């Protein structure tokens, strides 16, 4: 199978 | 450096098993750090200069699910435990570090930003030790300088008797 983007980390500052 | 992070899940497990089998991702990709998953393990990726970078011990040689089908690994360096895919549109790339600062900040999958003191090309120490279970699944996550640029991605936890005291990482120059 493939690797899947299941989320993200939003950065700030 | 007032660097903070916030994690947003964009998929459940059923949607992950399905997108994994197909290789086709319907979702719109945003952000610079991606939370990755094969159906069976989960880790991080960091987009830098066009490429979505992560660890080999996580991704293997697997393809990444993309808008118009499976994306083949353009880059694989098993010697360095690094893989990359050309970033899918929407994935913004981080700017590589300039200040050459030794005060680093590791971003984990739990949206925490951990102070790290650079000790060499690939090594930094945790100012506060962390439990091993706490860092698991954060490989691929960036180490940022105080201004907020990428100096590398988290590869391995350096432990002293069951507790992580330092981090080993792939430098940006290696990518
Ligand atoms: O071997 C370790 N330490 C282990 C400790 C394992 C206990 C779990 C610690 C927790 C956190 C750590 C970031 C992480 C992880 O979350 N991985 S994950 O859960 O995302 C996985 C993708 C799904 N990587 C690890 O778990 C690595 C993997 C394994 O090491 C590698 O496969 N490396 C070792 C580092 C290295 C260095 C140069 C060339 C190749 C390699 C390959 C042991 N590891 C390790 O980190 O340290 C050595 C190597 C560098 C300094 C001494
Ligand atoms: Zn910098």
């Amino acid at each position: 199978g493939s690797v899947v983007i299941v989320g993200r980390i939003i950065l700030s500052g | 450096a007032p660097i903070t992070a916030y994690s947003q899940q964009t998929r459940g497990l059923l949607g992950c098993i399905i997108t994994s089998l197909t290789g086709r991702d319907k979702n719109q990709v945003d952000g610079e750090v991606q939370v990755l998953s094969t159906a069976t393990q989960s880790f991080l990726a960091t987009c830098v200069n066009g490429v979505c970078w992560t660890v080999y011990h996580g991704a293997g040689s697997k393809t990444l699910a993309g808008p118009k089908g499976p994306i083949t690994q353009m880059y694989t360096n098993v010697d360095q435990d690094l893989v990359g895919w050309p970033a899918p549109p929407g994935a913004r790339s981080m700017t590589p570090c300039t200040c050459g600062s030794s005060d680093l900040y590791l971003v984990t999958r739990h949206a925490d930003v951990i102070p790290v003191r650079r000790r060499g090309d690939s090594r930094g120490s945790l100012l506060s030790p962390r439990p091993v279970s706490y860092l698991k699944g954060s490989s691929g996550g960036p180490l940022l300088c105080p201004s907020g640029h990428v100096v590398g991605i988290f590869r391995a936890a350096v432990c002293t008797r069951g507790v992580a005291k330092a981090v080993d990482f792939i430098p940006v120059e290696s990518m």
